């Protein structure tokens, strides 16, 4: 019942800057959990960032220092600024919100956003 | 009458067993997994340590003092005994009401089910429910104020053999009432309204079951306690006839409730994968009732490859063809995601809208319709088409006449209601009654 | 000397007096106009009946004690004339803690003034609130549990002629807690936030954050008057007799007068002021305050003709051209007046011409950035006053303000040209500028 | 708070039509509502008010022949006109009343007009 929409992907040359931005819909945004996962090409789906609610944010160690995560309530959007691009930071970026419920938390991706680099 | 003795010694033991072993249970499974942190599971959490304390410091000592017909642990610890006594059970019903207003006003909320809460703001909140209640638990007690004048009493509270709780009137029905009947008549009507809300916008969604049985955890409790707090205002307004042997037998239906909440909880999927892991072992809602959702591709009832919400991918007999178009819709070759079920569900029911409004034979019907009945006329154009919708005219005018009990005669005739009968039946009964009693 | 007694008898029948017209006063206003029927005002009214009650029910009988020397009316009365008296402040208490939180849920909804509550829901919370606080107030009295055991309470209990309010050491404490302290701290803590909140979400411009401050007046001063009472009524309980009664039954007194003291309160609202002189037969906020609202063309500081919400009409000095472009922006003839949702409506696209402005403007950016949201707005606020022109056209504070040296940027433009001529606006935006806070809106 | 008016159109006598408000900026659930109409000549009338609670008062020249409305999901109020007459011509005005600390506000939409056409 929320949805999600990333946009700002595609190319840029090593060094290059992103600033991937998803909004969400459907829930009290101020109070759900938000974090950006990246798949790269024959490897699995791993975290880059995620912002709590609280504001507290954990990096994934390949991209720390790198990206920042930040949020922004009064527009429902979370903001992944990639800077100092690697190729190795090429793969579809997915917009994940934790919203919770009664007994339960709730998981919901965005379709996604590719991003490439070029060495 | 040393058979009953050591008889109920086992029972009373494996009472006190119970509560301990489920509540910790319970403590555990939301302190382990983060799928648990939730503000309902976190008031839940605290009313579990209610029980635990119970099973503890309560339930045993009154064990204790039953079969051994006479108190044994001195005069301070019954003053104690009785005071965590009360304590536990003022904490219980003003948390099980503090549940039932968090999910008022999570239910006139955009996610319907999403607390307005944050997580330490809960915790504050427990922190003062405990507080509070301490004190006004603890400090009549401790302060003598329940204390009766006439001499039984006044022996009794001398004897530190004796520990019956002996109170005046006027603690027994002032107690009685800010403790229980207030947080009691609170809960019953603020939740009341939680499951009107929860069907105006029965009991088939998913969060709609958890809030049956959020019910039934407060349900059960009242029906435990009531009674002993029932013949306990009478037993004072009216001269005594309430014989000891009763007033305790009752209160001990109190006490086992305390028992109850981990064997209620099993009916939500979430606890019990937890408890098995710890063990070793709207139109848009009324369509996902009834027509389910899968994250693959599937025969349907008619054995077309369907897929997500009742999405006919294809009728051709080739699963080659049925991802032929599946990955033509989501964007990728998907050979999808409960996300893309999702925006799949919700394109495909502005189809079947669309597809009503362009039937010059439906567009009359859907435009006196009611919200609830339009929903059921969409339910139908989603598992047909408006093609087959146009069939009964015969129906599909009745509706329109506002002739329900006609039309729901008719409709029940159908091939439609013989092929997914329990689906048909509450189509059909939310067209005669206007409402949502059946989904 | 009998000049005392017919003294203090004239001084306390115009207490009286004064306590229960102003409150007739307060409850006829809320209940004639219709503009007043706020939810905040239904709290307003069962607070002005809580204080008619006390000038009639149990301010005069306290009178007839004092002066009389002695209780006149019974026994019967005498349980009664208490039990009615903290019901009166116990109600009180219940409904400014009401207010606050009330307030709370309202400045944190879109509508920062706007209660949740239906104008039902808010009068069944009153009769709710007027019930409990009886039955926590008339139920301990009425079933004796105040009652002391020393032989000076006894005795004054069996005296038809004695009506002295002798409790027990546990009432004391327990009334004194649950129905003033519980409430009043709840109160203290709720609305501090709800003033902060205001101030954050941006003192004391606004008309509505005045309303704010006009309500945290009637507790601030509620507090003041029945805190010393409260106060030496807990220090004599817990130790011992130190408080003589002549010391107890005046600062009883302060709270008493308390009771016509909120209805000249309420004239700090242009609401209430006009409402009683006809019964008596008589950056998008902050450029609002800075600014002002006007609804017909005036001329500025410069002599320039301007509508609305400081918005600029023409350059040119023929009044005229001034109509023409109004009718223009305004899309009707509007021969030089316009309404309220026009002016605003023109406002809000004022306001997005000096954001883009400076977006555009040469070194005028990079100062824009540098500086935090409060600053953001009081350069906005130097633009929409005076455009990308004349606030570009002093470079030797932008700099200042580039290198945070703020004040010293704070020197300059209390020398500035443009600080001569609108002197206090000039000052509330260079304080905006050099402690970087909502301090002076 | 904003308001957002739509549906005048020329109409023959003895015809009808409806006119919609959108509203944004507090609870449209919690605020009054009514239509006004004022015709050249003429001074502002009102012809239909909607209390927040739900009751309706309707102008005497006009009585039984409008109907107000609203749908406080869409955040709307509706006024279905029918049996329209040719004294009813005006331009008619959309009333949000939002209720502050001591004193209740009035907002008013742009406008939009209505004209009955004799034969
Ligand atoms: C706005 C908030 C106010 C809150 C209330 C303030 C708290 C104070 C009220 C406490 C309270 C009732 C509590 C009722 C339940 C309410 C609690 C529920 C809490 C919520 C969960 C009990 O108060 C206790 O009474 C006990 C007496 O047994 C005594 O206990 C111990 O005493 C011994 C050693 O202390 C020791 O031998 C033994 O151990 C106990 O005997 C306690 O010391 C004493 O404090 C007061 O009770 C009232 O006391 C009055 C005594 O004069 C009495 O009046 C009588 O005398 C009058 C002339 O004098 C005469 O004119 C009246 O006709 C007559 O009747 C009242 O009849 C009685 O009702
Ligand atoms: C009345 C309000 C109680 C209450 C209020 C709020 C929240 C929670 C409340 O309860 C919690 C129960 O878990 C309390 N357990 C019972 C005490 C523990 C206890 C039980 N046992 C058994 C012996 C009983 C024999 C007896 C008979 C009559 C007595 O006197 C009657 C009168 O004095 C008390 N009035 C009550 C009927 C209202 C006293 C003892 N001895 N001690
Ligand atoms: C305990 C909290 C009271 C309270 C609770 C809630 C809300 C509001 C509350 O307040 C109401 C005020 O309007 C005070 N009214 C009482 C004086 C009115 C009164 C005056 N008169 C005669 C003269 C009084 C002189 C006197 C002095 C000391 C006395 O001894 C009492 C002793 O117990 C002191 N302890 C108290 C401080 C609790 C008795 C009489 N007899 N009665």
């Amino acid at each position: 019942q929320v949805q999600l929409q990333e946009s700002g992907g595609g190319l840029v040359q090593a060094g290059g800057s992103l600033r991937l931005s998803c909004a969400a819909s459907g829930s009290i945004f101020s109070l759900n959990d938000m974090g950006w996962y990246r798949q790269a090409p024959g490897k699995l789906r791993e975290l880059v960032a995620a912002i709590t609610s609280g504001g507290s944010t954990k990096y994934a160690d390949s991209v720390k220092g790198r990206f920042t995560i930040s949020r922004d309530n009064a527009k429902n959007t979370v903001y992944l600024q990639m800077n100092s691009l690697k190729a190795e930071d090429t793969a579809v970026y997915y917009c994940n919100a934790k919203v919770a419920g009664t007994f339960s938390i709730y998981d919901y991706w965005g379709q996604g956003t590719q991003v490439t680099v070029s060495s | 009458d040393e058979v009953w003795v050591v008889g109920m010694g086992i029972v009373m033991s494996l009472i006190v067993l119970a509560i301990v072993f489920g509540n910790v249970l319970v403590i555990t499974a939301i302190a382990k997994f983060e799928r648990l942190q939730t503000v309902t599971n976190y008031f839940i959490t605290s009313l579990a340590c209610a029980d635990l304390v119970m099973g503890l410091a309560v339930v045993p000592f009154g064990a204790a003092h039953i079969l051994m017909k006479m108190w044994t642990f001195g005069n301070f610890w019954c003053e104690f005994w009785t005071s965590i006594d009360v304590l536990c059970v003022t904490a219980s019903i003003e948390t099980l009401c503090v549940i039932a207003v968090d999910r008022y006003f999570a239910i006139t909320s955009p996610f319907k089910y999403q607390s307005l809460l944050t997580k330490n703001k809960a915790r504050v909140i427990i922190l003062m429910v405990w507080i509070v209640s301490g004190l006004t638990s603890f400090l009549p007690i401790q302060m003598h104020w329940y204390r009766a004048t006439h001499q039984e009493a006044i022996n009794c509270y001398a004897e530190e053999t004796c520990c019956d709780f002996f109170t005046n009137q006027a603690y027994a029905i002032a107690s009685s009432i800010v403790s229980f009947y207030v947080p009691l008549v609170i809960m019953v009507f603020v939740y009341s309204r939680v499951f009107q809300e929860a069907k105006r916008q029965k009991f088939c969604l998913k969060e709609h079951k958890a809030l049956k049985t959020l019910g039934i955890i407060m349900g059960t409790f009242t029906l435990c306690w009531l009674p002993f707090f029932i013949v306990n205002i009478v037993h004072v307004i009216q001269d005594n006839l309430i014989r000891k042997e009763v007033y305790i037998l009752l209160n001990w239906i109190g006490y086992v409730n305390s028992g109850f909440n981990p064997l209620i909880y099993c009916r939500s999927p979430d606890f019990r994968i937890a408890f098995q892991e710890l063990l070793c072992l709207n139109i848009f809602e009324m369509l996902r009732i009834d027509e389910g959702l899968r994250l693959k591709i599937y025969k349907d009832t008619e054995g077309y490859y369907t897929i997500g919400i009742g999405h006919l991918l294809t009728k051709s007999p080739s699963l080659n063809a049925a991802k032929s178009e599946l990955d033509k819709a989501i964007g990728r070759n998907t050979n999808i995601t409960k996300d893309e079920a999702e925006k799949l569900f919700n394109q495909d029911v502005d189809a079947a809208v669309r597809g009503i409004l362009r039937n010059a034979k439906l567009k009359p019907v859907y435009d006196s319709l009611d919200a609830v009945r339009r929903a059921a006329l969409i339910n139908m154009v989603f598992q047909m088409g408006e093609t087959g919708v146009a069939g009964f005219t015969n129906s599909l005018r009745m509706l329109q006449q506002k002739r329900w009990d006609e039309a729901a005669v008719n409709l029940a005739k159908s091939r439609w209601y013989n092929q997914t009968p329990n689906r048909a039946k509450r189509v059909i009964t939310t067209f005669r009654t206007g409402t949502w009693d059946a989904y």
